[PDB]
């Protein structure tokens, strides 16, 4: 199990800076993409990315 | 307006810790809010991205209406819902992590 935990620590240090953009994209998707179909949801997500 | 959306995003975002000293400003820097403070920090960039997302929904309504499909209006309530979701997801994911 420490073979996984040790690399999980460096992944923690990696997404410590990356949480903000992922949360921004997720919040935009949840708040806005509800009405549209799959293609328009993907288009909106691609534009935001 | 874009300015009003910018102040709403800044005031709602300022309550959560998001400042990072190691940010690299892009040369192009696609601006949505005019008279944005140049060079911008991380908070200015994310609020610019938020108002861009709102205006992207506003433009997608027109794109769908050109085709002729059903459209629903995006509102300041939509923007506040989005910013609330951003704050909640940010706090929850940082605490869990």
């Amino acid at each position: 199990e420490r073979e996984r935990w040790e690399k999980t620590s460096e992944t923690f240090k990696n997404q410590m800076s990356t949480i903000a953009g992922d949360c921004l994209l997720s919040a935009a998707f949840i708040a806005y993409a509800g009405y549209f179909d799959q293609q328009m949801r993907q288009n909106l997500f691609t534009t935001w990315s | 307006s874009t300015e009003a959306l910018y102040q709403v995003g800044k005031e709602f975002t300022s309550k959560m810790d998001l400042e990072k000293p190691n940010y690299i400003v892009p040369d192009y820097m696609p601006v949505v809010y005019d008279k944005l403070p140049q060079p911008p920090s991380h908070r200015e960039a994310i609020v610019n991205s938020c108002v861009f997302v709102h205006q992207t929904l506003h433009q997608a309504n027109a794109r769908l209406a050109k085709r002729g499909g059903r459209t629903m209006a995006i509102t300041p309530r939509h923007y506040l819902d989005f910013i609330n979701h951003y704050a909640n997801l940010f706090h929850e994911k940082r605490s869990e992590l």
